[PDB]
């Protein structure tokens, strides 16, 4: 066991459960909405190139970030 | 088949003082690694030697101290009384003395020889007097063994007792630190598969390479006189 | 006269440092010793290499008893000392006793039951037990430093 | 001894076979008895078991044995 | 057509190296020769002829 190995085990959890945390967050394949789901705004062609199948544009994403990094 | 050339010694060569040598010409094929193998087990193993075994120092009790004017810990001292190497003539042991006074190194030469008993390196340091007038003397007692014998296995019990100043050194009784046999191929009209075996045996001087290549012989032959008929 | 309340009765029987946690079940054991455990790749999956200190430490009334059933020893304290000399016929006596009488292997934490199993000691030299390469996997014992505790059973019945 | 497995397979049963072979080598060791099997210099308890193995020892033999010990 | 030849009458040699004690030393050897031959010589035979 060596008690390093075991702590590579936990390590290895850790990081790999962040990082398929943080890419299931992406959600590449998806629809083609056009609009906001917020403001009904025009998502700019650019921003759905980049992230196939948003649903916010650029400021109704940042606002909503704004809140759920304090919570809730 | 028809027979087996039997291997012989054809010459030795002294490129050093220690270092040698030697070769074995004829060998049938597959016996070059038999014998060579064997002949570096036997002689790395079961050599005899003339390790120094005790040193009685005048004004010393043990060997965690400090004799005033020569700059060695007594621990060290007996360090560098260890690979002392010294060839014994014709006993089993031996009780050299060594005297030295002034300013200087103590090499192997401040020993006085009994005749009987060769020391191959002199200029192997012992310790060194740092004082204009200290003065030390020993009673180092070499002895002929075989193999590696600690102190502590030494002393069992005893003898029947032991003086409190009378300090037991590791002995390792073995001529022979390195061994390295090459196989090759001998150019001889007759056959052309046969080869020659080739060892350099690198003695710390007091083991000439033939009578350390017919010692290891007999030591194999013997056992092999063991085995050649069973018996059980 | 400190600044800790006093211990009482009922402190007395609770509390890890109670009887029934560490005195009721967990208790020191004779005729036991740990030592540090080595390879030993030769021996069997049935044996372990046993320190001939060890094994002459544990099995000392056993040994005692051969010593004065063989006449080797007068009386017990005849073989007491024999025995402490570490003689020539103590070893002897000591390959005859532990010849069929195993010995427990345990390492400290025991999970399951497999962190307890009966070898039969092979006597050694040195002073590391030497265990089985193919036991660590049940011990969760890797040859870095580990140590082992061996216990003698003492009845027919334990052994 | 290394496994136990025709001594247990005679019994058929792995604490009842440590009770006859425990009864059986204490017969044998402090009791004062005769191995009805050649012993190899092995201890009572090995003695019991390889007993146990060849048929000739089992708890209603001990019991039968008993008796025939009090018709003595 | 030509065979493969083992003229060696060995079929199978294998040695294993165990320890022994003798009184006090406890470092000795204890050699377990295990051979298998055709059928020309016993394995005791080849043993010693070797
Ligand atoms: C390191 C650990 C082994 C330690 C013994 C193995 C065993 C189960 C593994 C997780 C699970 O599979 C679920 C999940 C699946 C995703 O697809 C990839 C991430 C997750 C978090 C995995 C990370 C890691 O690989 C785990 C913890
Ligand atoms: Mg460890
Ligand atoms: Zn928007």
């Amino acid at each position: 066991s060596d008690e390093a190995d075991e702590a590579y085990s936990v390590t290895e959890q850790l990081t790999m459960t962040g990082i398929n945390r943080i890419r299931q967050k992406i959600n590449a394949h998806g629809i083609p909405v056009y609009l906001c789901e917020a403001c009904g705004n025009p998502i700019p062609e650019a921003r759905r190139k980049i992230f196939p199948g948003v649903t916010l544009c650029v400021e109704c994403q940042a606002y909503q970030e704004r809140q759920r990094k304090h919570y809730a | 088949v028809t027979e087996f050339l039997k291997p012989r010694l054809v010459d030795i060569e002294q490129v050093s003082s220690t270092h040698a040598k030697v070769t074995l010409e004829p060998l049938e094929r597959g016996f070059g690694h038999t014998l060579g193998n064997a002949l570096r087990r036997i002689l790395l193993s079961s050599m005899p030697g003339c390790a120094v075994t005790e040193v009685e120092i005048d004004g010393v009790l043990h060997e965690y101290s400090t004799k005033e004017g020569v700059q060695e810990d007594i621990l060290e001292i007996l360090l560098n009384l260890k690979g002392l190497a010294v060839r014994v003539q014709g006993k089993d042991e031996v009780i050299l003395t060594l005297n030295k006074s002034g300013i200087g190194p103590v090499t192997a030469a401040d020993i006085t020889h009994d005749g009987d008993v060769e020391i191959v390196k002199p200029q192997h340091v012992i310790c060194h007097l740092t004082d204009e007038n200290a003065s030390i003397s020993m009673r180092i007692k070499v002895q002929r063994g075989r193999g590696y014998v600690p102190a502590s296995t030494r002393i069992h019990s005893e003898e029947d007792e032991r003086p409190i100043g009378r300090l037991l050194v590791d002995a390792c009784y073995s001529p022979v630190e390195r061994i390295a046999y090459n196989v090759e191929a001998a150019r001889v009209e007759q056959r052309t598969d046969l080869d020659k075996l080739v060892i350099e045996m690198e003695t710390n001087g007091t083991i000439d390479p033939e009578e350390a290549i017919r010692r290891a012989a007999t030591i194999l032959a013997e056992q092999l006189e063991a085995f050649v008929d069973l018996r059980d | 006269s400190n600044k800790r309340p006093l211990k009482s009765l009922a402190d007395m029987i609770k509390g890890k440092q109670g009887r029934f946690r560490q005195n009721l079940l967990g208790k020191r054991v004779d005729y036991s010793g740990r030592s540090v455990i080595t390879v030993g790749p030769y021996l069997r999956l049935h044996q372990c290499g046993l320190p001939k200190k060890m094994a002459l430490e544990l099995f000392k009334p056993f040994i005692y008893g051969k010593l004065e059933l063989r006449g080797l020893a007068t009386t017990i304290k005849a073989a007491k000392k024999m025995v402490e000399r570490e003689e020539a016929v103590v070893w002897d006596i000591l390959d005859e006793v532990i010849r069929e009488h195993p010995v427990l292997l345990n390492r400290a934490p025991t999970l399951h039951r497999l962190g307890i199993q009966a070898f039969e000691p092979v006597l050694i030299e040195g002073k590391a037990i030497q265990l089985h390469p193919l036991v660590c996997a049940a011990y969760n014992a890797d040859f870095d430093g580990d140590q082992m505790a061996v216990h003698v059973p003492l009845t027919l019945e334990a052994q | 001894r290394v496994t136990v497995q025709d001594a247990v397979e005679k019994i058929g049963n792995r604490f009842d076979l440590v009770l006859v072979a425990a009864r059986r080598a204490r017969q044998m060791q402090v009791g004062g008895k005769d191995p009805l099997v050649p012993e190899e210099n092995d201890k009572t308890t090995v003695i019991a078991l390889r007993e146990i193995e060849e048929g000739l020892i089992n708890n209603q033999i001990l019991d039968v044995r008993e008796r025939q010990e009090q018709q003595e």
